[PDB]
This record gives C-alpha cells, sequence and structure tokens, in this order.
C-alpha cells in the first residue's frame, strides 16, 4: 500500500520574538547611540517581515 | 515557582550582568 498523503505535527506556536515591540517603537534609536539585545529562546516570525 | 537565570552573579555567599536566559517554571 503507498503512503497516500503526508502529514507534519509540531507543538503550538509560543514565545514570539521581541521584534514586535522594536519594530513599534516610537523610541527607536538614534544611529550616533545604537542599541540592541539577543532575541533568543523565540519564534522568530520572520515571515510576518 | 522554580526560577533559572545565567548572569555574571557577584553573590559570592548569597543575594540576600550578562543574564542571557532567564526561565520560571
Ligand atoms: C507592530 O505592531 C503592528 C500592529 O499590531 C503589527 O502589524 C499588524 O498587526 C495587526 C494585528 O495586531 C494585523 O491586523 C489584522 O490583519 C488581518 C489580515 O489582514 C485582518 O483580517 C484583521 O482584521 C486585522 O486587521 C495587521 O495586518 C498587521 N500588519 C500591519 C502592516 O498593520 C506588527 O506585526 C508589529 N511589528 C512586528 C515586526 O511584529
Ligand atoms: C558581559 O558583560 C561584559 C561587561 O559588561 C561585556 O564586556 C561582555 O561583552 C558581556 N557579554 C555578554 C554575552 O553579555
Amino acid at each position: 500500500v503507498q503512503p497516500t498523503e503526508s502529514i507534519v505535527r509540531f507543538p503550538n506556536i509560543t514565545n514570539l520574538c521581541p521584534f514586535g515591540e522594536v519594530f513599534n517603537a516610537t523610541r527607536f534609536a538614534s544611529v550616533y547611540a545604537w542599541n540592541r539585545k539577543r532575541i533568543s529562546n523565540c519564534v522568530a516570525d520572520y515571515s510576518v517581515l | 515557582n522554580v526560577v533559572i537565570k545565567v548572569c555574571e552573579f557577584q553573590f559570592c555567599n548569597d543575594p540576600f550582568n550578562n543574564c542571557t536566559f532567564e526561565y520560571v517554571s
């Protein structure tokens, strides 16, 4: 019997990346004083970008 | 709950930087 389709499963998405705050910051950093943080242990939803 | 952190802590004997992860159970 041949496999009739392919099924793919993973846990639910959770804990999105802080990009959602970064690109909504009205206080966005001046280039003479640029600022950063490590996005880690997160769902990097780059498809939304 | 169980609390977990990974900083460069200055607390050589008791608390009573570099915090690249945190978690709570
Ligand atoms: C920065 O914040 C904005 C605003 O929250 C984020 O983008 C926008 O997010 C809203 C939901 O909060 C989206 O609205 C929904 O869109 C669907 C699909 O068209 C529609 O059916 C719903 O009724 C509702 O309008 C919106 O599409 C989305 N995009 C834009 C351009 O407004 C944004 O994701 C945050 N920045 C980052 C990098 O995450
Ligand atoms: C840890 O802190 C020191 C002093 O602030 C800094 O030089 C170093 O680059 C930091 N490293 C990380 C991974 O945060």
